[PDB]
């Protein structure tokens, strides 16, 4: 189905910390009260960007497929939680159609909602994430602060989920406007 | 000071290297002249 | 500059001063100490693997490391003597041992001598236009030595090529690898060579006896990642110890300024690396060494 | 039109005679500024 | 048409492809370690084969 992502997908923009201060940013966003796929493992394109958000109390979603065609001499990109280790790897894999060598790098780390955005623009990888306990896509605004910057250079044109509702929306380059307060926290935005 | 007044003769005829300079000479001339104009009309809408 | 009377006559070109008050001079309080502060990471940067490389790639497909993490002696190729080319463009090589970065990209190939020049911002030819293209911005060095002694060979050396033909130029840091027969007609070739349908690609003429302008040269170009991340590749500059409550030349990860580093209050993010401002001023930093 | 708008860093990235050019258009620019602020705040004196 | 104090003439014996170095602002062994001419240089330089 399509949900609105009323004021989701804000993130800080880069490692600057900037408190009580109205700072206007361009970058690949999620767009306000923009349309998300809802999903309950499909071979999602990747854009620009991509927003991930996961409603999933018993948390079934352990991870995502990233790459162009998500098999075999193709370097496509792996990431799978399994409790403690959210493995990282973007050896040439051969995936299975439905899935549930040439390592180039390899890393080792409905209440419960975790919003993540996926961007891979910069050229590395970028990770941003955010947890927050819920009661749709809920209406609120949260920030998400960035996890992992992987130097990958990974070409990801596409993308699968593997596994709990689901929403993918997909960034644009925008200008916002971010509300900071005295914690340097974003609390408020505006899609200009 | 710039090869051409036309932005689009320096565009067409130069290689981007060499047309950012010319262009960066009518940038500062035109923001110059714009500049003055402006300063003028505040001194004039004084007198108004 | 004898007493502020004589300032004040120096400042207003009279020997005579009338009653008043005259702004004569702007007091600054001086930096006591120079600060250096880089990350404590003891590892030298793997550049020999790039320039003592046994084999280079074609122009074509340029091979492409990345250099993360480590210190970086740069001396070792400056003070070199083993490079025809060592051109640094938006940055000096003296200047590389007190910098950082995010990362660096040291891209290698091999060309043709009278090619060389085609390396380098806003080039035109061959080379910068179908094999290897750097942008008008590029903060990076280029290194450039003749391998006549390596890659020529009685008979000629056809090892390494150039891509002849593309559809249009590169984009800065594209590389093109493919084989589709160019269709320089109207008549689409459908993977079939012959009229208005040729090969793009073409072997270099590598005999020792060529001209050094056909001669081989090896190329390895260095780009600097000037980008807002913890900055990892550092040069041999050693770190001091911090300095509190006084103003100092402080330093960190190659970040000049002047200023009184205190103990902030701020509630800085796990991620976020230093502070800036209402103004976008720089104002806090945390520090490489220590948390 | 300079590398970069701290003075700082084109001092340390670049040898003097590199640094100068660079340096000179950030002056150009930064003496342009003030002296627009200087005029404006000359006129609006004028009005107060 | 012009006059001057005083003239220096310094000379020397260097490669081909290290005249390049003999100018201001050059870099190189020639320009760092053996002659170094200043960035703000007001002269004639002359090299032959
Ligand atoms: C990343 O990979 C994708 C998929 O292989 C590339 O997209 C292809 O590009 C070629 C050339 O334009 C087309 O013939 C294919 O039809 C495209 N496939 C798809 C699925 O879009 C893309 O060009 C690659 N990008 C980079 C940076 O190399
Ligand atoms: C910035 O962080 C401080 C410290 O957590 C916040 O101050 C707290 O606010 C909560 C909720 O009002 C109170 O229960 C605490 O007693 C406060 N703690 C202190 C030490 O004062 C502050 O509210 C945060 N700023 C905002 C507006 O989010
Ligand atoms: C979301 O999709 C529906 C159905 O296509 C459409 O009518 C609506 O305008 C969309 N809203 C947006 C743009 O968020
Ligand atoms: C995987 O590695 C081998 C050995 O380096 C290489 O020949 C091959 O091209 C790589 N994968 C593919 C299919 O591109
Ligand atoms: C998670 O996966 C890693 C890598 O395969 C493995 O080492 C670890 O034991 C796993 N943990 C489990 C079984 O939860
Ligand atoms: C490459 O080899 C030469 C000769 O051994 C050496 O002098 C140079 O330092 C090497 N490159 C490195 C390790 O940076
Ligand atoms: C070196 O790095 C570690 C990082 O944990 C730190 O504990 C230590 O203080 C550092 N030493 C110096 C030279 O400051």
């Amino acid at each position: 189905a399509y949900t609105n992502s009323f004021t989701r997908g804000v993130y800080y923009p880069d490692k600057v910390f900037r408190s009580s201060v109205l700072h206007s940013t361009q970058d690949l966003f999620l767009p306000f009260f923009s349309n998300v796929t809802w999903f309950h493992n499909p071979v999602l394109p990747f854009n620009d960007g991509v927003y991930f958000a996961s409603t999933e109390k018993s948390n079934i979603i352990r991870g995502w497929i990233f790459g162009t065609t998500l098999d075999s001499k193709t370097q496509s990109l792996l990431i799978v939680n399994n409790a403690t280790n959210v493995v990282i790897k973007v050896c040439e894999f051969q995936f299975c159609n439905d899935p549930f060598n040439n390592c180039t790098f390899e890393y080792v780390s409905f209440k419960n909602l975790r919003e993540f955005v996926f961007k891979n623009i910069d050229g590395y990888f970028k990770i941003y994430s955010k947890h927050t306990p819920i009661n749709d896509l809920p209406q609120g605004f949260s920030a998400l602060e960035p996890l992992v910057d992987l130097p990958i250079g990974i070409n990801i044109t596409r993308f699968q989920t593997l596994l709990a509702a689901y929403y993918v929306g997909y960034l644009q380059p925008r200008t916002f406007l971010l509300k900071y307060n005295e914690n340097g926290t974003i609390t408020d935005a505006v899609d200009c | 000071g710039a090869i051409s007044s036309v932005l689009n003769d320096i565009l067409s005829r130069l290689d981007p290297p060499e047309a950012e300079v010319q262009i960066d000479r009518l940038i500062t001339g035109r923001l110059q002249s714009l500049q003055t104009y402006v300063t003028q009309q505040l001194i004039r809408a004084a007198e108004i | 500059a004898l007493d502020p009377l004589s300032e004040t006559k120096c400042t207003l070109k009279s020997f005579t001063v009338e009653k008043g008050i005259y702004q004569t001079s702007n007091f600054r309080v001086q930096p006591t100490e120079s600060i250096v502060r880089f990350p404590n990471i003891t590892n030298l940067c793997p550049f020999g693997e790039v320039f003592n490389a046994t084999r280079f790639a074609s122009v074509y497909a340029w091979n492409r490391k990345r250099i993360s993490n480590c210190v970086a002696d740069y001396s070792v190729l400056y003070n070199s003597a083993s490079f025809s080319t060592f051109k640094c463009y938006g940055v000096s090589p003296t200047k590389l041992n007190d910098l950082c970065f995010t990362n660096v990209y040291a891209d290698s190939f091999v060309i043709r001598g009278d090619e060389v020049r085609q390396i380098a911002p806003g080039q035109t030819g061959k080379i910068a236009d179908y094999n290897y293209k750097l942008p008008d911005d590029f903060t990076g060095c280029v290194i450039a030595w003749n391998s006549n002694n390596l890659d020529s060979k009685v008979g000629g050396n056809y090892n390494y090529l150039y891509r002849l033909f593309r559809k249009s130029n590169l984009k800065p840091f594209e590389r093109d690898i493919s084989t589709e027969i160019y269709q320089a007609g109207s008549t689409p070739c459908n993977g079939v060579e012959g009229f208005n349908c040729y090969f793009p690609l073409q072997s270099y003429g590598f005999q020792p006896t060529n001209g050094v302008g056909y001669q081989p040269y090896r190329v390895v170009v260095l780009s600097f990642e000037l980008l807002h991340a913890p900055a990892t590749v550092c040069g041999p500059k050693k770190s001091t110890n911090l300095v509190k409550n006084k103003c100092v030349n402080f330093n960190f990860n190659g970040l000049t300024g002047t200023g009184v580093l205190t103990e902030s209050n701020k509630k800085f993010l796990p991620f976020q690396q230093f502070g800036r401002d209402i103004a976008d001023t720089t104002d806090a930093v945390r520090d490489p060494q220590t948390l």
